[PDB]
């Protein structure tokens, strides 16, 4: 409500290119080939959730 | 005192990267069986949460 | 006080990948001698506990 932004998610377009988030921020890949991933900025980052 | 947040959430779909942002890393890696073609060559159209 | 517990359990013996998924990271690792073929490409009809 006040910052008008929406935090995106751990996500990515290929499931094999994104399991490498569920290792940890530093081995994660962030792009291979015409696929991508994006991993998140929300509050809920270290969380165990 | 058990209050509740929320949370507005970006994952995009179909985007392509850039000319510059597209590579593989630590050469081809992510290889099919020889004989078939890439399915990481083609344009993504997919998401996994 | 010594209980008993039960569980069940499910495993796939003859499921195939989907298409999207299926490769070999970190380029071709498990490679025969050379002229004989792979045994790896030809669908599964094995589990190992």
């Amino acid at each position: 409500g006040l910052f008008q932004e929406a935090y995106p998610l751990t996500c990515a377009s290929d499931p094999a290119l994104l399991r490498s988030a569920r290792n940890g921020e530093a081995h994660a890949r962030e792009t291979h080939f015409a696929q991508y991933l994006v991993y998140d900025a929300s509050p809920l980052k270290g969380l165990a959730l | 005192l058990v209050g509740a947040m929320d949370l507005t959430f970006v994952l995009p779909l179909g985007l392509f990267n850039p000319v510059m942002e597209r590579f593989a890393a630590h050469a081809g890696d992510l290889v099919p069986a020889p004989g078939h073609p890439d399915p990481r060559a083609f344009p993504p159209r997919q998401l996994f949460f």
